[PDB]
RNA sequence: UGCGAGUGCCUAGUGGGCCACUUUUGGUAAGCAGAACUGGCGCUGCGGGAUGAACCGAACGCCGGGUUAAGGCGCCCGAUG
RNA sequence: GAGUGUGUAACAACUCACCUGCCGAAUCAACUAGCCCUGAAAAUGGAUGGCGCUGGAGCGUCGGGCCCAUACCCGGCCGUC
RNA sequence: CGUUCAUAGCGACGUCGCUUUUUGAUCCUUCGAUGUCGGCUCUUCCUAUCAUUGUGAAGCAGAAUUCACCAAGCGUUGGAUUGUUCACCCACUAAUAGGGAACGUGAGCUGGGUUUAGACCGUCGUGAGACAGGUUAGUUUUACCCUACUGAUGAUGUGUUG
RNA sequence: GGCGAAGCUACCAUCUGUGGGAUUAUGACUGAACGCCUCUAAGUCAGAAUCCCGCCCAGGCGGAACGAUACGGCAGCGCCGGAGCCUCGGUUGGCCUCGGAUAGCCGGUCCCCCGCGGGGUCCGGUGCGGAGAGCCCUUCGUCCCGGGAAACGGGGCGGCCGGAAAGGGGGCCGCCCUCUCGCCCGUCACGCACCGCACGUUCGUGGGGAACCUGGCGCUAAACCAUUCGUAGACGACCUGCU
């Protein structure tokens, strides 16, 4: 009942357009691997859009001024905040339904990650255009923790390799099963394929 | 205009054995192997002809920004063929007016220090690119020699030691000093 | 309109929170960067500002006008008693920060170290660590921590050691010891921790930490000066004598369209008692404390190879407002931050 | 082609206006000053132009259903998900 | 070429325009219209409304479908004529 | 023009634009009052960059000096005179660049001259008086209210404290 | 009027003041467009008082680890193993995981070669059917018999492992005990058949507080005020000591 959305390969505002509308309908979505969202245009463009955002501070007291978040999770959390009516009570309860994380939490390491085809780079952006990752852009603004995240994501990536290898090991045993049992399940297979299964 | 097709054959010699993992083309032979990924060009790479006699590249429905990327695909490929068959030899002549430029290599050719350039007390430690070998020539008093297989790595190291010997806040037209490219050649001429 | 004559800013723009420090002990905000090449050693240490004195020494720097001539030089005497290691702690790097993993305390904890965990030692029943210390002599408790030590060697990245000073060897009136974690820099995590496993409930002198002519940093708290005016908190220009509302205040604050007084505008407030990290302090002499073989060794405290005297570093009548130094000491070039008897890191 | 017409008494308030398509005077120009026709604000709410005198649509007793004008239909925000 | 350059007191000499030796399909020149860039510099931090958007959520020409105002139709009620 | 050479540096006769740090034009806000000049002190911002960082071009041999670019991070002084904004001079310096923030800044200061009431001189008017002609002396009120800021207690949750 | 302890104080005495990343301006490499050439179009290098981070200061209606957790003359707590009774709200099955490409993937045996992993080759799909246009469970129930499946399976207490970025009611060995009931086809009946009328049906021993219950195990304080200190200080606050 809770969506887990993989952030790699998604546009910034296109994924936020899907997420923010789904949040307001009362359905919790978890956006994960937020270093993987990429932004259209060349890299040197998107740097100055967000570096000029760093210049947006109140002259008299920057401490209460705009909070320039540096982690790619909170950058994506910032762009959903502007697309939601956070000044009202409905908007504030909506942000509690949105959980946005960098890397892969061990809460969601064994959860299947959804992919939105309406926000992917390959389907939305032309192949000849340029794109800029948010993870690389955040580090050059001041996000320190890309080396810690890369070592942990590499550890998470190889940990899923044994599980997938065990999934293939069980799948060949799944496939081996109907090749010695088909002589006694041949009264149960055709009723599936005369209704459109296993074809 | 979106042209329907733009084609060019790449004739390779028999002594070069090449392969390709999709767009990542691997060129190997006598002097070693060369790997260069050909992604982000959005063109296909078809290796046709038995015993691998030619390479063919096409582009479908493109405009003039990626018609110009068709020929740079072949041009990078021939430099990989040329760098494996005959290599790349860029002789690096040094030009000085009064103070001779003393150049000597340290490990094999990797570290090159430049001293007595315009009488400067500051030595200039310049590292070469990986896979690029540097040496001093013979039968002539001062000329540097750069060896390698990749055209981009060898020539960038030549530009590194060319831009290291630059004159500051002087008349460049009079102070014709520094180390400059002399000839662009190969290890053997076949 | 524009300012007529340009002038530099009064006061630093890097030290705006001029509040009284929430802590009294100097805190290491940034430990030195790790490298698995050198052997394991300490990185930080706790001292106490005793006093100051002169050093007449020979400066042999080339190219100077003071070449092969002597100078006098102000230094600061810091009495530095040896530590007692009473525990270790492990840290693991996270995407949200650098979170601690597990804390392992020693079995025998000194009563001076136990004074830190109590706000009122007289009315307390001294029940701290009464049941934790029962997890050592039993085989089940020892096996329960044996896997805990191995858990650190697999998951932790930065290993810091918990050490405290001794108030029994000081002329200080207080008896509550000061705790600080000290990062251990060395090779891999496994043998780095095993060095700290062997050095539990031990004595750590200063020579294990620092040596001759080391080039170190000082961390401490500024001497508090109370609520001071803006002419002393920021050293602004005094107004002339003809002023009616006073002459020790900033005259013009800001403009009419909102320059609604900024953080960068100098105001009156708290001056002193600010945490400061002042770096590049050269050690001249690591001292050796009082020790007796048959007779009292006052001889070898302030004696050099040219003085050949029996004087100690304690002056006639002792150090002012501190006491008399009995333990080994570190002498730091120049003045350091903090007043007398101040806990210095 | 459409509309029921004519006529007599008293009579308040008003007599500082402004804006806009077009024509146009002085001024380099002006959210400047001064003219003609028509329509608006003044006196008027409503949908839209994010906000709002005069812009577009449209003028108002209290409601339900349906349908639109001008605007719009990635989210805020109803609608091309 | 009764000659474009280099050097002689002028010669001597070399080279260019031009033609031949090899290669095989479109090329050149001047205008003109769109999008984009330069020209293009102000003081609190700053505004297609914001977020953001580049097989557009940017521009032009359009085709369906969809949203509602006190606007229109139908119906209920009040009041005036 | 620049020894010949338009464009190194310039650039007439023409022509296109930016700015509100000048004076103008208008009267849209305020006459049941928004304290009207300067100087002192202090904070911040802009680049149309004086110098420093990095560069390109010179009628750049070196030095010294001009033109152009990213670039406001850091600096841009002590004084004689004048109330001066301005202005001129002396010395140092890398330079002594230009400005904005209700022509920054009077419940921050001064009151120097504008701009009250007393006077003197010159002109005008018969006169009372007038002169954006000059000189002299001429009360600068209140924060303890809200916000902003400086510091100082605290509060929210972690069952309680360290 | 001299001199002057301590404490404050002066660039009027003294000490200290930092390392990387990306690139702007620019200079370039390869190289088309335009079979020639070019810093540019794809790509690549160097590149600074610039920007950002590191250094230093504060530490969030932000978390973490650890210690002690009220024996007294009562009491009161913590962990584990029965019914009623207030409040709070949504809720109406779970999907237990590769990475990554988009002018390209999936899964195999591996005759072959290196250290179960990798490469080459070979084989079937590639609008995906080793399909989230998808996967698993499916609940009306019980009583007899027969048929298909099982005999190695369901269920009922201890040892051994894998998990730390904010940590999983996961796997293996049996047993002293109970089955051919569990699920797939067919006979056989029964269950308030509440006579058409709606919030039915779960995660729900759900979170919080009050007191009753039965039994077991383990517990013994801390903070603040007052006083002192003076490294601190307007007052609060901070550092200390006190059988």
């Amino acid at each position: 009942q809770v969506l887990v959305l993989d952030g790699r390969g998604h546009l910034l505002g296109r994924l936020a357009a899907i997420v923010a509308k789904q949040v307001l309908l009362g359905r919790k979505v978890v956006v994960v691997r937020c270093e993987g969202i990429n932004i259209s245009g060349n890299f040197y463009r998107n740097k100055l859009k967000y570096l000029a955002f760093l210049r947006k501070r109140m002259n008299t007291n920057p401490s209460r001024g705009p909070y320039h978040f540096r982690a790619p999770s909170r950058i994506f959390w910032r762009t959903v905040r502007g697309m939601l009516p956070h000044k009202t009570k409905r908007g504030q309860a909506a942000l509690d339904r949105l959980k946005v994380f960098d890397g892969i939490p061990p809460p969601y390491d064994k959860k299947k990650r959804m992919v939105v085809p309406a926000a992917l780079k390959v389907v939305r952006l032309k192949p000849t255009r340029k794109f800029a990752y948010l993870g690389r852009l955040a580090h050059e603004v001041g996000w320190k923790y890309q080396a810690v995240t890369a070592t942990l994501e590499e550890k998470r990536k190889e940990k899923a390799k044994i599980h997938y290898r065990k999934k293939k090991q069980l799948m060949r045993l799944r496939k081996q099963a109907e090749k010695n049992v088909e002589k006694k399940i041949d009264r149960f297979t055709e009723v599936l394929k005369t209704h459109g299964f296993l074809v | 205009m979106k042209t329907i097709l733009s084609n060019q054959t790449v004739d390779i010699p028999e002594n070069v054995d090449i392969s390709l993992k999709g767009r990542t083309v691997i060129v190997k032979g006598p002097r070693g192997t060369l790997r260069r990924d050909f992604n982000h060009i959005n063109v296909e790479l078809s290796l046709l002809g038995k015993k691998k006699k030619r390479l063919r590249v096409d582009k479908w429905w493109g405009n003039r920004k990626e018609l110009a990327t068709v020929r740079t695909i072949c041009s990078h490929v021939q430099n990989m063929i040329k760098g494996v068959t005959l290599g790349f030899r860029y002789k690096m002549r040094s030009v000085y007016a009064h103070f001779p430029i003393n150049v000597v290599i340290q490990e094999n050719g990797s570290l090159v220090e430049i001293r007595n350039f315009l009488g400067e007390k500051y030595i200039r430690r310049v590292r070469m690119r990986p896979g690029v070998a540097c040496s001093v020539s013979q039968a002539q008093k001062d000329e540097l020699v750069l060896e390698g297989n990749d055209i981009e790595l060898v020539s960038n190291s030549a530009a590194l030691i060319q831009q290291a010997t630059t004159v500051k806040n002087k008349d460049i037209r009079k102070f014709l000093d520094g180390i400059y490219v002399s000839e662009k050649g190969t290890v053997q001429q076949a | 309109s524009h300012r007529k004559f340009s002038a530099p800013r009064h006061g630093s723009l890097g030290f705006l929170p001029r509040k009284r420090s929430s802590r009294h002990r100097g805190k290491v905000k940034s430990f030195p960067k790790d490298d698995p090449s050198k052997p394991v050693h300490l990185t930080a240490f706790l001292g106490y500002k005793a006093g100051m004195t002169h050093i007449v020494r020979e400066v042999d720097r080339p190219g100077s006008k003071v070449n092969k001539k002597e100078v006098v030089e102000a230094v600061t005497i810091v009495e530095t008693p040896p530590m007692v290691v009473v525990g270790i702690v492990g840290y693991v790097e996270t995407p949200r920060g650098l979170r601690t993993f597990k804390t392992v305390f020693a079995e025998h904890i000194s009563d001076e170290c136990k004074r830190r965990f109590y706000k009122n030692w007289h009315k307390s029943k001294k029940k701290a660590f009464t049941k934790y210390c029962k997890k050592w002599q039993d085989d089940a408790g020892k096996r329960q921590l044996d896997k805990d030590f191995s858990s650190m060697k697999k998951y932790c990245q930065v290993i810091r050691v918990l050490a405290h000073t001794q108030m029994r060897l000081l002329p200080l009136r207080q008896k509550k010891a000061h705790l600080m974690e000290i990062q251990v820099n060395g090779g891999t995590v496994a043998e780095k921790l095993d060095w700290a496993r062997e050095r539990l409930e031990q004595q750590v002198p200063v020579s294990q930490v620092f040596g001759q002519d080391e080039m170190i940093d000082v961390i401490g708290v500024t001497k508090g000066k109370g609520y001071k005016g803006v002419t002393s908190r920021w050293h602004t220009k005094k107004l002339p004598r003809k002023t009616h509302r006073g002459l020790r205040k900033v005259a013009c604050i800001g403009a009419w369209h909102p320059a609604r007084v900024a953080f960068s505008v100098a105001r009156a407030g708290q001056k002193g008692y600010h945490h400061r990290t002042e770096i590049n302090k050269k050690i001249y002499k690591i001292g050796q404390g009082y020790l007796i073989k048959d007779g009292k060794l006052i001889k070898n405290n302030a004696s050099t190879d040219y003085d050949l005297s029996d004087k100690s570093i304690n002056p006639l009548g002792g150090f002012v407002h501190y006491g008399e130094v009995t333990n080994d000491f570190v002498m730091l070039k120049g003045c350091v931050v903090g007043t007398k008897k101040r806990v210095l890191t």
